[PDB]
RNA sequence: GAAACUGCGAAUGGCUCAUUAAAUCAGUUAUCGUUUAUUUGAUAGUUCCUUUACUACAUGGUAUAACUGUGGUAAUUCUAGA
RNA sequence: AUUCAUAAUAACUUUUCGAAUCGCAUGGCCUUGUGCUGGCGAUGGUUCAUUCAAAUUUCUGCCCUAUCAACUUUCGAUGGUAGGAUAGUGGCCUACCAUGGUUUCAACGGGUAACGGGGAAUAAGGGUUCGAUUCCGGAGAGGGAGCCUGAGAAACGGCUACC
RNA sequence: UUAGUGACGCGCAUGAAUGGAUUAACGAGAUUCCCACUGUCCCUAUCUACUAUCUAGCGAAACCACAGCCAAGGGAACGGGC
RNA sequence: UUGUGGCAGUCAAGCGUUCAUAGCGACAUUGCUUUUUGAUUCUUCGAUGUCGGCUCUUCCUAUCAUACCGAAGCAGAAUUCG
RNA sequence: UGAUGAAUGUUACCGCAAUAGUAAUUGAACUUAGUACGAGAGGAACAGUUCAUUCGGAUAAUUGGUUUUUGCGGCUGUCUGAUCAGGCAUUGCCGCGAAGCUACCAUCCGCUGGAUUAUGGCUGAACGCCUCUAAGUCAGAAUCCAUGCUAGAACGCGGUGAUU
RNA sequence: AUGUACAACGGGGUAUUGUAAGCAGUAGAGUAGCCUUGUUGUUACGAUCUGCUGAGAUUAAGCCUUUGUUGUCUGAUUUGU
């Protein structure tokens, strides 16, 4: 079995207890009680009716539901390899990064290479 | 019922055909993002805790976030939203869904684990699927490894070896 | 080099003549009363904002798809979950 | 012919544009540095003009009907002021105000086997009739209403609803 | 639909100031139908005050051969009596 | 009292393709009933409240249906007779 | 029709059960079965299951109705200096409204054994056969009587307790 | 006829209704008056709104229950195998 919710009061409708209504547009309403039913037929607004759950929740009364959204104070904690880099050697080369004389000497080599490049290019142009 | 559970760090996933109707009555009347007890559903899941991610009910209509009901509804959905892909730019569309409350109407419930309990799970925790792709961007690789601003991502590159015939290559 | 993201275009064509009797339409004017993608011709020394450390410019951050797989409906160019 | 083009003072902006894009080719200075400079392109990009358009707009012109002579204005009909909206003028809409405006020189209403025109048959001339129909402009996507995307649609071989 | 209305007319026995045929309006006039409405009804239920009811007190009347159980019989042919 | 009204029998010329009787059964005839309508005038004219409907019970059966059965010109269904 | 009630030695309790009354009724659907049967056309039935019609007897969890709970709130007019709170309005009016009553407008329940008719029969003579019949005898119905149900003879009875 | 006694009140619960009066408000169509003319300016009046308030009220009279309180508990008549 199941329990349901009055359209008007928003109340548990234990089985059998209460009425049901089926408008021509196929909207199925349920009513715990003829009180709610009669108000509905009067075309009242539960948000204006005071004892109703809609008014309750629209005026923010009994607000023990929500508390807050949690936040984690840390990082993802994965400086992992990219599946083709061998993380051990990856960290080894990351540590070799400081004391950058290796890359500096490669730059100096390609630098004298650019020197000789302009030189030999001018030579061929001559 | 079925529990399509996932462990996102291991990247693993498995369906579990559940009974113990009352140990899923616990799951009844539950929203998305909420976390209930593995032990409460199953001592095989003792100590674990999941998070109700969502699920498909009968007629395959998924659970959508934010609507706050168990019953099905027809929403005039639009782009940038679950449960509808547009086959044209500008197309809004009316589709039927089920909402963000849990009940017997559901058939498959999609769960994600946030904590690993005391025991181990056969198809989730004992296994771990790898990262199918490596980062294709320079700085993403560089920060993923923690190298420097200048540590030559070009040579820290990923190389994924595959053989066409006997000729093999990393592409 | 499929698929997919993206950008374009899908507002043209084609069909019919139901509507409509100062309305469309035809010639004839104006926009000194307006939009105009696209093409075509020209066109952005001045962007550090307690502007001194507040900030990489041999250059910065974010997914997300496709895909991997779990999959759910009897059915949908149905779609969620990781 | 302008309060035009255009320029400057003073501020406004939740902040607009001012290339983090891509293919080829690789060229030159040496201060011998991956220093500095360099070409042919594609893409996109603020403004102005242009072009294909688009929307409004001036004068003239439409078949039969008086067994239709008064019509329009409640709640826009005519004008004006201010404002809103529009991409833009303007009753397009509102607030307020004057009460006007069309009419036998046939208003208004009805009917149309009426979309209109360029044109077709037919003839000495005059003309009568037809013209949905290959070209031009309009309207529509089963009837209606609405709207997103977009430069451009009130799109329908696109969405939403009702019938 | 033996009703109501409109027509027909060898009208047992229509009919012209023994007034005929219409006739707007009017009618606590007779009649039919439709809208609404309804406990008239399907099908009854419930409530209220005053009664009835019981008490205190007051206190009639109609009617009366004698009185007051049925069946059949016969009998002035339908008896409370035999 | 029961002509007449109603109901049921006897007989069986004939109908029923052929065959009187499965079913009908003319001409003739014997009975029953009192729900008609007459006939009569016994009671009732110093009053038996006078049609119908409504309501409500009870009774008869000459049984419409229902229960069980028999017959058929009853293949089955449907029907008819009892 | 219901309701009391003197008298039985008193009073109280438990019972019996004469007699009288009586009630349950009909249909549909699925299945049997598109079977039987029928050349074909068409087209059954018993058992079984689920449902309903009519009638009855209770009950008020649910729903509906009713509302002098004059319980809560509101509304009009008027009076109480105004407010607060109240009176009057033949129960002033409206909305809600419990309890109680109540509804085929709601719900629940509504028994099984014997003897029998009609009819069909068993053996069986008269009538040396034959025959359901004459003696005997079987099954058989919404019938009849019992089971069951209602009241309990107020002049029908019993058992038991305490009896100044 | 002195008790797991009874009764009237009180309490609690359950139900009904719909958020009491009183106070406050930098709420309030606004209209008048104040001046040190604000930036809540202040003052008089002003339906109504919001908070205290699912508050308050009623609740067996034929609802339930009470560790509570306060009381009551020998008047008449008749009866014999």
């Amino acid at each position: 079995m199941k329990v349901e919710i009055d359209s008007f009061s928003g109340a548990k409708i234990y089985p059998g207890r209460g009425t049901l209504f089926v408008r021509g547009d196929s909207k199925i309403f349920r009513f715990q009680n003829s009180k709610s039913a009669s108000l509905f037929k009067q075309r009242k607004n539960p948000r204006r009716i005071a004892w109703t759950v809609l008014f309750r929740k629209h005026h923010k009364k009994g607000i023990t539901e929500e508390v807050a959204k949690k936040r984690s104070r840390k990082t993802v904690k994965a400086q992992r390899p990219i599946t083709g880099a061998s993380l051990d050697l990856i960290k080894e080369r990351r540590s070799l990064k400081p004391e950058v004389r290796k890359a500096n000497r490669e730059e100096k080599l390609k630098a004298n290479k650019e020197k000789k490049k302009a030189e030999k290019a001018a030579r061929k142009a001559e | 019922m079925k529990l399509n559970i996932s462990y996102p760090v291991n990247g693993s996933q498995k369906t579990f055909e559940i009974d113990d109707e009352h140990r899923i009555r616990v799951f009844f009347d539950k929203r998305i993002g909420q976390e209930v007890d593995g032990e409460a559903v199953g001592d095989e899941f003792k100590g674990y805790v999941f998070k109700i991610s969502g699920g498909n009910d009968k007629q395959g209509f998924p659970m959508k976030q934010g609507v706050l009901l168990p019953t099905r509804i027809k929403l005039l959905l639009t782009k940038n939203v679950s449960c509808y892909r547009p086959r044209r730019d500008g197309e809004r569309k009316r589709k039927s869904v089920r909402g963000a409350i849990v009940g017997p109407d559901l058939a498959v419930l999609a769960l994600v684990i946030v904590k690993k309990g005391e025991q181990e799970l056969e198809g989730l925790t004992d296994t771990t699927v790898p990262k199918r792709l490596g980062p294709k961007r320079a700085n993403n690789i560089r920060k993923f490894f923690g190298l420097s601003k200048e540590d030559d991502v070009r040579d820290f590159v990923i190389r994924r070896e595959v053989t066409k015939g006997e000729k093999t290559y990393t592409k």
